[PDB]
């Protein structure tokens, strides 16, 4: 799930990258990726 | 040859229901309200799931 | 003076664009509480269907209805989706069609083969409505169909895309880009011998806004039925068909939000075109030879 | 909304204003959009006037005849509410056509032949309910009312007068109606279409016969300079005046007709 | 004609493809009678 992620309250820790977040998706530092663009209504569907 | 003729027959009836004391459980919703407008009206339709 | 003066508390009043919505808004929630129909641009119509067409509009959101204006008295309208004209279409594959035949025809439908068959669609008989938000599957299916808007989800919980069939996709592509992009619907008459032949139809998605220039460019890919356009009418001293293509407007959406999908349902599978953001802007039928 | 009053020059009956009462729903059709107006110039009744006019020049005056929907009715005062566009609105369907789900509404002139009835009148003033009828059936009405006079001409024929009498009912969903017979300018314009065109064309074909993008030249083949101007001049400018009065803007989409037949949700357009 | 002028004498009014949608969407095509005393009227056929 990723609305329970969005909606848990997390953790602020810093996270390296290797160059670019948008080109991580493509040599895929991380597995199983999730995308948001812009507002997401999908956070308040419940 | 012959003929055999089947009917069914409607009865109008009352028929009586005996349920146990608090047998099944309802649960309600508040009942929301929703909106569609026209010019002669606004129709509200009010629903509980 | 009291003239004046009751015009500019008038005047201080408007603090929004229109701030008399709003008032509309408030004071109907004042009426009973949050009324789920505040916050919608789209607005929709509802739509009692007939119970034989409980079918994959009850499963999957977001299909195009359209009417039929069968010339048949006692049951004329007849409520039809994009999908359920898949099965006259020649542009569609025939597998594709006995996939939803099998789907529809559940000795419920078999009417409206024949009589989309036999008595051929004029492009006066389908006319565009929109879009399906709140299918509501009871006794009688309750379509409540969008008239103009995003179909979504109530209090905009998720925006309803836009299922176009792939078959009916494909052979009219626009180009690639992503600002903009519309859809205007396409029923094209191929002649063959006898009949209109089951001729086409098509979901013709473009960037171009003006007419003319688009159905020039119909003339780019439908020289094949108009070389089968004119070969009736110098066949035909007397009698008469209809012409070329119908064209009209229904609706714009972001262009990036681009993927197709598959909808898995009664008969096995079946790939669309999952057009996400779309928007319902009925146009007007602009036929053409 | 965006409001017009009418001012009651005739002395109302309040018994009328009972049936003014009957129509809010109903359309209004207004010469020029403004916030006064006189309540001679609600409804075409202005444009019903002249006899010897006839159905294009009704038809020509309504186009410019701004569309206008009944909010209420109040005593001496006619509010109305300018349709603005992308918007739902209930019209009162007293046109002779039960609309149904999803049909495009097209405005007509009214029709005097045996469902001539007048209307909600009220001290010699009529405002007349120009009939919001189907496109489809609006183009239908286009294509009887010419070619029935394209037959006016030959009624000493039978054979043609038996062909005026079966096409002149015009039969749509659940209702049908008659028409009057006679528009003769107009069908000028239609007979200069057909007969230019069998002419002016055999110059032009042989040579853009040559290079083709659609290789239907081919298959068209078989079918002075000053002259030459004026004649493809006047081939397209009988194009236009006839297109004027072929083209017929839309103006509602019936979203859904409400029961009992007088009443029907419509978003608006054109 | 002969069987009918015996007894229903009424085919179809429709058409074809009237007649398929009183195939499927059945069309109460016969009216309630002018003359009913005692309720609505039932009856079905097995030959035997």
């Amino acid at each position: 799930n990723w609305t329970a992620t969005e909606l848990l309250p997390k953790l602020d820790v810093p996270i390296d990258l290797l160059t670019h977040i948008k080109l991580s998706v493509g040599e895929e530092m991380f597995n199983n990726f999730r995308l948001y663009y812009g507002d997401d209504p999908e956070r308040y569907n419940l | 040859f012959a003929l055999t003729v089947v009917r069914t027959d409607t009865f109008e009836t009352d028929t009586l229901l005996y349920s146990t004391k608090a047998s099944t459980a309802v649960i309600i919703n508040t009942p929301i309200v929703t909106k569609e407008d026209r010019d002669i009206n606004t129709v509200f339709h009010v629903s509980q799931n | 003076s009291f003239g004046p003066m009751k015009r500019e508390v008038m005047e201080f009043d408007p603090e929004d664009p229109y701030k008399v919505s709003k008032m509309r808004k408030l004071e109907r929630s004042i009426a009973k509480g949050y009324v789920y129909g505040a916050d919608h641009q789209a607005i929709t119509a509802r739509f009692f269907v007939r119970e034989s067409l409980g079918e994959v509009e009850q499963k999957n959101l977001g299909v195009l209805m359209f009417r039929l204006d069968t010339g048949i008295e006692m049951p004329s309208t007849v409520l039809v989706s994009l999908f359920f004209l898949s099965m006259v279409a020649e542009n569609v594959s025939a597998a594709t069609k006995n996939t939803l035949a099998a789907i529809y025809g559940r000795e419920g439908e078999a009417i409206r083969t024949w009589l989309r068959d036999g008595a051929w669609r004029l492009h006066r008989v389908v006319h565009p409505l929109g879009c399906t938000n709140s299918i509501t599957p009871g006794a009688t299916c309750l379509i409540t169909c969008s008239m103009r808007g995003h179909s979504y989800n109530m209090l905009k919980t998720e925006i309803y895309p836009l299922l176009v069939p792939k078959e009916i996709y494909l052979d009219l592509d626009g180009e690639s880009t992503d600002e903009i992009r519309f859809v205007y619907f396409v029923i094209t008459y191929d002649y063959n011998s006898d009949r209109q032949g089951r001729p086409s139809a098509f979901v013709v998605v473009s960037r171009i806004t003006h007419r003319h220039t688009l159905i020039n460019v119909l003339r780019y890919r439908f020289r094949v039925s108009r070389f089968h356009f004119l070969n009736n009418s110098i066949s035909g001293y007397g009698p008469s068909t209809g012409c070329l293509g119908t064209l009209q407007r229904l609706g714009w959406f972001c262009s990036r939000d681009s993927r197709s999908g598959i909808v898995a349902s009664r008969a096995g599978q079946l790939s669309v075109v999952k057009l996400e953001k779309f928007y319902v802007d009925v146009g007007p039928l602009v036929e053409f030879a | 909304e965006t409001t017009v009053l009418v001012t009651f020059e005739q002395r109302l009956t309040t018994g009328d204003v009972g049936k003014l009462s009957r129509l809010i729903g109903a359309v209004i059709p207004i010469p020029y959009r403004h916030h006064l107006l006189g309540s001679s110039q609600v409804g075409l009744d202005a444009v019903v006037k002249d006899k010897t006019r006839d159905y294009s020049r009704m038809r020509a005056r309504m186009r410019e005849m701004t569309l206008t929907i009944m909010r209420r009715v109040e005593g001496n005062q006619m509010i109305l509410g300018v349709p603005t566009h992308g918007q739902c609105y209930t019209i009162r369907n007293t046109g002779p056509v039960s609309w149904e789900k999803g049909d495009v509404l097209t405005t007509l002139p009214p029709v005097f032949s045996g469902e001539v009835t007048g209307l909600v009148s009220v001290s010699d003033w009529d405002l007349v309910l120009p009939w919001i009828v189907p496109m489809a059936l609006a183009t239908e009405i286009n294509q009887r009312m010419m070619m029935l006079a394209l037959l006016s001409l030959d009624r000493s024929h039978e054979e043609v007068r038996a062909a005026t009498a079966q096409l002149r009912v015009v039969r749509y969903r659940d209702a049908t109606l008659t028409l009057p017979e006679i528009m003769r300018n107009v069908c000028i314009s239609l007979s200069m279409i057909a007969n230019l065109s069998s002419e002016v064309t055999l110059a032009y074909v042989r040579k853009l016969a040559l290079e083709d993008s659609n290789m239907l030249l081919m298959k068209c083949q078989e079918i002075t300079p000053t002259e030459e101007l004026n004649k493809l001049t006047a081939l397209f400018v009988m194009i236009r005046q006839i297109t004027d009065v072929i083209s017929e803007q839309p103006a509602f989409l019936v979203c859904d007709v409400s029961p009992d037949d007088k009443s029907a949700l419509c978003i608006y357009k054109g | 004609a002969w069987v009918r002028q015996a007894t229903g004498a009424r085919r179809t009014e429709v058409l074809d493809s009237e007649a398929i949608s009183i195939l499927t969407f059945g069309r109460k095509t016969d009216k309630g009678g002018p003359a009913l005393l005692h309720g609505q009227r039932a009856t079905c056929e097995v030959i035997l």
